[PDB]
């Protein structure tokens, strides 16, 4: 053969439609700005919301989603044309520009179980958990060969025939000149694109509870390779395709299918935020208006469904803001995470606070007493069994690096596990070694833990030392230790019960009118978008989640935005704050700090001094202060003074 | 694009007339002298510093870095063609490879007939005749890369990466040029080897056997063939360049030649090399295309921070009477207090001197157990000593237990068989093993540590393994004595809770207790707030030494074997018998044995090493005894 | 496997050298002018003299003559670049611009016999005669297809793998879409180049005598195809190459070789002369300065080695100049060709006049009395014997179209041959037919014949009718008849013998040095170039041993050739004074009483005699370059006819 096409009508029309869609200037300017932004960010993939195409062109959107390969070829040619129009040299740098897809794939949004053969050559959106990743390998796309005898230089092109027919002429590597002079390959002048394969499995929480998991293979090519690691929950948008078998004279009719990714995005749509100019202005005004009691307002707005526990909510706000790590020049390290332990009577809502943090913070990992044992909590070392090499496996605390581990039923863990937690809790790292490999994994996680005292209910007539069952070294790791009692006072009972009944009465606004909460039975989730991978008035409207209109509460979305901005602040200890903190620490170390019939809940060590510093720093962050002023220090000291002592009754 | 004849002339000019003033402001033609040494077979590897090339041809450096195999070949050819005119005398034929080379050259000139045109396949391959290796020291203008980020866009480029060596194979003969001989003809056949495997030749291609149309079967021979020292190492990302939720990424480094036997497992190295593919033939691959494995082809391996391989004032502070105190106070200056603890840790770093009398080895290593209350910088001191010592390993709790401390037999990858890999106590052999949370260590590990601390070996007689490992490592342990806290209502040996054997193995059991104390708590809190405020320890009388300088001083003190005089024997004996009488008389004392006397002796020899004298003096003994006494001071 | 050459150093050097040679603007821009000129007249092949290339770059010249395809493709890339620089639109209008070669090939000048295998892939110059041309076939170089099912249009290119390996995928003609939808070809959108194979034989007069002839197959591609016809003596320059066999599995090692033409040229005698502006100025000067006696100056300068026969020479000049053909509106035709017959005694230099006109005139064909027999003289009809079809074959008088047939020993020619040439000698065409084919071939020729009288010698005492053994129908279409008579007068013998002995003593300057013998033997011809296809011209010959000395010069042969070529194109128009004079002259000629007793008619006077009065007057006017036939022209015509048509019978 050797035929060329003379202005194919469908490809011409498609490229015209796609370039019309991309050239957004008479329209809102969205994708024209996006293409500028990839030029400036020095990238060559544009992610296109398919809903925008449906809005602009139903016919393109449907044809693209149902005939993915040639449509995507048209739309990448149109993208290259458009990029050249904006900037021809940038378009000259990259051989091809790519298009990823995003948005709402209605029936094309599948799971690895539901990705059947009717989606072949369609765009699909598959969600699952990465079970295995291959190594990132380079695949040669253009080899350059020098002939030392003739001084000639040769280039050979290898087209991407991953899912196409590949005749053997298409894969020969040149080794000889025409008259059998040897060629030497120019590695630096050749072009490679790196290639990866991952397997996506149906998420265990979404799989039918009875049977074995279903998987799909995914080919990742350049820009997309290291986007996912084993254990990650990801969306992969791409084309579902049959791979060719080898040449043979006989075939079973059986084909091996893969998904060729055009886009990979993490479930952590909570690990990447989006700030508009108005959002930033709102944050700045919220911080400037009341730069004194802003912390209290944020704390009291934290777990609105839980009544009470004002100090505990302040402490959780400090944990969510964190301190600042000290990275000394000689490589030494002081941690900047706050670890909190909640001891208390049954049914005082400490699991509710852990659940709130789980649904609120980014990179938050849940774990219960005996459901994460040994190597499931810190890292593990296993042997590859294919290459025979040792590999690392990240446990709960490595996966929560720069995040939170919410350890529920902390008292029901084994002592082996609780002593494995020590190094992560203080030095923020996991050190694991077998013979062929030794690593030091970063686990810079804060620990929010909830436990019951020994005897299940807290005895008020015993010291907190013997109600908590924890040894002093472990207790020292937790910088704040809250005893949450069930004081059966009638007045506090009235407060709690009125609150609880108001939350049991609340009905969502208009969305519901007397109806039930759907179970979400695995075909309903694929019907809509996944909120996990999905795409701000500073206050909530008041109805009866609160009794009366006397004090406003911060919006959850705005609070996420505000805390994300404030977490980056690095306030500095001022000399007055440092002197005050030092004096308070020396007072607190002393016996006069505790009266008679009051007892220490946890020991006061140098870790308590860093606790004061970290709490004061978090308080300063809440105000966006850039300095740790005396008010921050005294707030931290009252937190510590509250948590570290308990009156014992007779 | 570019003419390689012009480029070879460029590199010839650079080699011939590049000069510096390296030896005391003297222009010396840096690469000409090395070419002379290479021509006389007195030097094997030539390292071309691309900084030198950039000094007078920066675009040559850019070409080198963007196609590095080509320029390694061009530089090797230029050196080959320059060597004959830099030869001043006759090589003495150091080895057998030289005998083969000069017999081949002799016979080629003998039957030369120079004007004749030979076949292109009828000469010696260039790599068969070199005896020199050429490597690049990458320009300092190229920033070091992260192993994760060395990808397909850097194939064929000269890159530098940094990492920890996790696994390095033994040096093995990799064949470079296979040599065969014929049963008919008396010529030699040569098969240069680029692939990871080769198919040995069968027939010879000689002219005399092509004329005769004989069988001419050829026989593969190690004798005339050419091999190179070859190692395979794995190298891991540093903890500080791994992304947030990830594990470190390994790269395979193919080390060969004069670059072998530099990196051992656990070393922090910086490797310059070319990033190259290995074709993935054979594997019935899911994806069509030419997929390949990658590796780093090593050019320059440099051991970094703690693995790193003096001015008159320097010797001035070494000879200063306060050198011991200054070094000890440089130990983690961000931890306040712990002055004598830091002195003991310094002695552990220096160590005593091993004695081998009449076939009965007694170690020189010093072991120290810090058993203290919570939050007293034990883990910080352990971590500092791990950062500072040259061969140190840090282990915690039970994350590296069992074969993470001893050895395990593991499937080799290079050939494929069962190779022994050492754990922490082998990677820390002749260094420091920092064992944190010692009281919460699995009992099998504790028994292994018994044998390590006295015999300095690990004996294993499990199924796949029957060996004795060398573990000549000092042990720096940290523990909490009993229930987290020291309580005076109970004796030592009850809140120490170490068996007399294990307890006696430690030269110093340092007790730390943080009893509250208002002015002392203020001093600590001020120190800590300053550290949090400036990311450094507060100014003091004497600025603490750099870790590089501390390492240099400790290393100099290491090869300083001092002896114990006969004159001190009575003084030392009296000190020992005294310590032993308090142990017997006291009712709150730990186990005392002859190991206490050996501890005196090796502590005092470490002090003498710190004074860099060759004879232990009474003040060294005096300070050693004071340290042993302070180690149990907190219980007073 | 599909690779591209990122860097071919040789190709770069070659293309740079060829573009440098072509730019030429500093070196009197000869090829600059040649390229602009091929752009002007809408060609796409540039004929390159290899002597110029050898001057400018000898290394390229050797490389090109010895590695013909590599160098020719480099040189055609360079030529396309040069054309695009001069004119990008014309350059894009043609896909390929070809380079033909010219000039002197040292050992690369061969014949089909000496063209051996040591010349494969070299540029060679081969001279010979065309034995068979094929039909001009189109060869598809780019096929365009349309799928009505999907409205797609595809195109597929076919490289010229004539002398390269062709893999079967190279020649598959697409019939179906990938979905197996029928394709239909767009013939007007597809590109075809035409193709022809000829066979060139060693020329019969150059081959060793008695041996069988040797041939070479020659490939002609677009614009070179119809350049030769069977029986042409051509010069072909091309590459000598071994043709691929068909994909076998067993090969005998034998290859068919072929010449791939890059230029074809005819005998340069028949080609349009090159005319420098000085030459046209000289011609205008000649014609204007000497107008009354220019005709005699040209005539007596015709065959300088032949003494006398001045009227014969005037007539032969008229034959070389010709009358003007009349092409009436109703298709009727009147010839402008002059036919001349010389009858004479033995050895009166009439075979020499025939030979002179053979040397001088363009498209002059020789023949002897019985060397041509009917079919060999006029056309022929044969059967193709491989297609079964009738084929026309041109004989001597068709090949002499717009030329001269010089028939010698015309009397010994058989009667049927002369009957055959009756129709050509008047109508200038050959009517030929077998049953499958009929044709009316153009043979617009003038016949110059030499005959001997009956009895061998002319008898002064017999009537010219009784002495020329030809009938009035044959004679009457010979419009001038000259009895060249050997009178043994002694003073005439003085003159002739002096002239002849003077011609037998002359040595050519420089070439001859005192005793040289001219011959060369069957190798010396191929040693140097052929003076038959080979590429400052005075007006009068300098004085020499040809003439003693006098006040009347001798027109140079080269200048006379250029002058006659220019004058032959003129179409002088008969004026009314000329017409009246010619009419009354003819009426007087017909009436015998004007002519004396004892004077017989050599040839009859018919209306053909009037037509020849007109033709001779027109040729005379052409000589003067008049554009009108004046009374001097008519008088010269009448005096020539008067001299020729009557002879004094003695007793
Ligand atoms: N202010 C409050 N105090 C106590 N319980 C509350 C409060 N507000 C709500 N609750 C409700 O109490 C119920 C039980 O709380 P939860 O299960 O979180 O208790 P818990 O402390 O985890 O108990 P346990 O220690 O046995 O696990 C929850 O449904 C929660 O909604
Ligand atoms: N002089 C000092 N004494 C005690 N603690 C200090 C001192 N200087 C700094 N610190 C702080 O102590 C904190 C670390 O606790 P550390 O590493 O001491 O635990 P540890 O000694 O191993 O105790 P545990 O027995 O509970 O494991 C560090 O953040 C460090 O900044
Ligand atoms: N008038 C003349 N001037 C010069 N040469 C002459 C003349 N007459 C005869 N010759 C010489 O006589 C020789 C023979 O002439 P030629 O062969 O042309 O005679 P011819 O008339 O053809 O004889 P025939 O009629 O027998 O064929 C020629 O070489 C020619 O040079
Ligand atoms: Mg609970
Ligand atoms: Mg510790
Ligand atoms: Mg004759
Ligand atoms: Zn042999």
């Amino acid at each position: 053969a050797g035929t060329v096409v003379l202005d194919d009508v469908e490809l011409r029309e498609a490229q015209r439609d796609y370039l019309d869609f991309l050239d957004d200037e008479e329209d809102q300017g969205i994708y024209q700005s996006k293409v500028r932004e990839l030029i400036s960010d020095n990238q060559y993939r544009l992610i296109v919301n398919v809903n925008d195409l449906r809005r602009k062109n139903e016919k393109r959107a449907n044809r693209l989603l149902n005939n993915a390969f040639e449509e995507l070829v048209a739309f990448q040619r149109a993208l290259k044309d458009f990029v050249a129009s904006i900037d021809a040299t940038y378009a000259k740098q990259y051989e091809e520009f790519y298009v990823g897809l995003e948005g709402s794939f209605g029936s094309k949004h599948v799971s690895p179980r539901t990705l059947t053969s009717c989606f072949l050559s369609c765009v699909v959106c598959v969600e699952g958990i990465v079970t295995k990743c291959s190594l990132v390998r380079p695949k040669v796309v253009r080899s350059v060969h020098y002939c030392p005898a003739t001084k000639k230089t040769i280039e050979r092109r290898y087209s991407d025939l991953t899912t196409l027919v590949a005749f053997p002429s298409s894969s020969v590597y040149p080794t000889k000149d025409e008259e059998n002079n040897p060629l030497e390959t120019e590695y630096g002048l050749s072009v490679y694109k790196d290639h990866q394969t991952i397997t996506i499995q149906e998420m265990p929480e979404k799989a039918p509870a009875g049977q074995l998991p279903r998987s799909v293979d995914v080919i990742l090519d350049d820009d997309l390779v290291d986007k996912a690691k084993p254990g990650d929950r990801v969306q992969v948008v791409g084309t579902y395709r049959c791979l060719p078998g080898k040449k043979g004279g006989y075939t079973s009719g059986t084909f091996r299918t893969v998904l060729i990714a055009c886009n990979v995005k993490q479930m952590s749509k909570d690990a990447q935020p989006s700030f508009s100019a108005e959002d930033i202005a709102k944050i700045k005004k919220f911080s400037k208006t009341r730069s004194k009691d802003i912390f209290d307002q944020l704390a009291k707005s934290l777990a609105p469904s839980i009544h009470g526990h004002d100090y505990v909510k302040k402490a959780i706000l400090c944990l969510l803001l964190g301190g600042v790590e000290r990275d000394l020049e000689n490589g030494s390290h002081i941690r900047g995470d706050i670890n909190i332990l909640l001891i208390g009577d049954p049914s005082v809502a400490k699991s509710q606070l852990l659940r709130y943090v789980l649904c609120t913070a980014p990179r938050a990992i849940p774990t219960t007493g005996r459901g994460s044992s040994g190597v499931g909590l810190t890292a593990a070392v296993t042997t590859d069994q294919e290459t025979g090499e040792r590999r690392l496996e990240a446990g709960a605390m490595v996966l929560a690096d720069r995040g939170v581990v919410c350890i529920d039923e902390f008292d029901k863990m084994s002592d082996m596990d609780r002593t494995a937690i020590h190094e992560v809790m203080e030095q923020g790292r996991v050190t694991i070694a077998k013979a062929g490999i030794h690593a030091r994994l970063n686990a810079r996680c804060s620990v929010l833990a909830a436990a019951n005292p020994v005897y299940g209910r807290y005895d008020q007539y015993k010291t907190p030392m013997e109600n908590i069952g924890l040894q002093d070294s472990l207790l020292s790791r937790f910088d704040l230790l809250f005893i949450m009692l069930d004081q059966m006072d009638p007045e506090q009972d009235r407060e709690i019960s009125d609150h609880v009944l108001r939350m049991h009465r609340y009905r969502a606004p208009g969305e519901q009118d007397g109806d039930a909460m759907p179970l979400g039975s695995a075909v309903d989730i694929l019907a809509t978008d996944d909120p996990n991978f999905s795409q701000y008035e500073k206050h909530d409207n008041l109805l009866h989640g609160t009794k009366k209109k006397k004090e406003k509460m911060v919006s959850a979305a705005f609070m996420k935005k505000y805390i994300h901005v404030a977490k980056i602040i690095k306030p500095v200890l001022t000399q007055e704050s440092a002197t005050y903190i030092a004096e308070e620490y020396s007072r607190l170390r002393s016996q006069d700090s505790m009266s008679s019939d009051t007892a220490r809940t946890s020991p006061v060590t140098a870790r308590t001094l860093e606790t004061l510093i970290r709490l004061a720093t978090a308080h300063a962050k809440a105000r966006m202060s850039k300095t740790v002023d005396l008010q921050d220090a005294e707030e931290a000291v009252e937190l510590v003074q509250y948590a570290y002592f308990k009156k014992v009754l007779e | 694009l570019k003419d390689y004849a012009l480029e070879k002339e460029k590199v010839k000019k650079f080699l011939q007339e590049f000069y510096q003033d390296d030896e005391l402001g003297k222009k010396q033609f840096k690469y000409g002298n090395q070419l002379v040494r290479l021509a006389h077979r007195e030097q094997v590897a030539l390292y071309v510093d691309l900084d030198d090339v950039a000094e007078d041809d920066p675009e040559l450096v850019d070409s080198i870095c963007e196609n590095a195999r080509r320029y390694a070949k061009l530089f090797a050819d230029a050196v080959q063609e320059l060597l004959p005119q830099y030869k001043e005398r006759e090589v003495v034929n150091k080895d057998v490879l030289d005998v083969y080379i000069e017999h081949r050259l002799m016979m080629e000139q003998r039957s030369r007939d120079p004007g004749m045109v030979r076949s292109p396949q009828n000469q010696y391959p260039a790599e068969l005749m070199r005896r020199f290796e050429l490597y690049f020291q990458g320009p300092s203008s190229n920033k070091p890369r992260v192993i994760r980020e060395v990808r397909a866009d850097s194939v064929g480029k000269l890159v530098t990466v940094r990492g920890i060596v996790t696994r390095v194979s033994e040096v093995k003969p990799k064949m470079v040029v296979a040599t065969y001989t014929c049963d008919q003809c008396g010529a030699e056949t040569y098969q240069p080897i680029q692939s990871p495997t080769f198919m040995p030749l069968i027939m010879c291609p000689s002219q005399e056997c092509q004329t005769n149309r004989s069988g001419g079967r050829l026989y593969l021979q190690t004798r005339g063939s050419r091999f190179i020292k070859f190692q395979e190492m794995k190298m891991q990302e540093h903890s500080d360049q791994v992304p947030v939720g990830n594990i470190p990424r390994s790269i395979t480094v193919l080390v060969e030649g004069e670059n072998t036997r530099i990196a051992q497992p656990g070393d922090h190295v910086s490797v310059t090399g070319i990033f190259l593919p290995i074709l993935r033939t054979g594997f019935r691959q899911v994806v069509q295309g030419l997929l390949s494995e990658t590796y780093l082809e090593a050019h320059r391996i440099v051991k970094m921070n703690k693995s790193e391989d003096l001015t008159r004032e320097e010797l001035r502070q070494i000879a200063e009477e306060d050198f011991y105190e200054k070094l000890a106070a440089s130990i983690a200056p961000e931890i306040y207090g712990h002055e004598d603890v830091k002195k003991a840790l310094l002695l552990l770093l220096v160590g005593g001197v091993d004695q081998s009398p009449r076939g009965m080895k007694i170690r020189g290593n010093i072991n120290i157990c810090l058993m203290g209350d919570p939050g007293v910088a034990k883990s910080q001191l352990l971590s500092y000593i791990d950062r500072l010592a040259p061969r140190s390993q840090y282990t915690t709790g039970r994350g590296s237990s069992g074969v993470g401390l001893t050895a395990a037999v593991l499937r080799d990858s290079v050939s494929g068989e069962l190779t022994l890999e050492g754990g922490a106590l082998v990677l820390a052999d002749q260094g420091v093993c920092c064992i944190d949370e010692f009281d919460k260590m699995a009992e099998a590990d504790r028994t292994a540590i018994h044998e390590v601390m006295e015999q300095q070996t690990i004996s294993i007689a499990k199924a796949g393994i029957l060996t004795t490992l060398n573990a000549r490592c000092s042990i720096l342990a940290a523990a909490n004595p009993a229930y987290g806290r020291y309580n005076p209502r109970r004796s030592l040996e009850q809140n120490i809770q170490l068996p007399a054997a294990l307890l006696s193995r430690f030269d110093l059991l340092w007790l730390i207790q943080d009893r509250p104390d208002r002015d002392n708590d203020l001093r600590l809190a001020q120190h800590i707030t300053y550290v949090h405020q400036h990311s450094r320890q507060p100014p003091s009388q004497f600025e603490p030494l750099d870790m590089k300088l501390m390492r240099r001083y400790i290393a100099m003190c290491r090869e300083k074997q001092p002896m114990v005089p006969e004159s001190l024997a009575d003084y030392i004996t009296a000190a020992y018998v005294e310590m032993r009488r308090e142990a017997w008389a006291s009712k709150d004392a730990t186990y005392t044995s002859a190991r206490t006397l050996l501890a005196i002796l090796r502590l005092s020899t470490a002090l003498a090493r710190l004074r860099m004298v060759d004879v232990v003096e009474k003040e060294d003994v005096n300070e050693a005894i004071r340290l042993m006494e302070m180690s149990k001071d907190s219980l007073l």
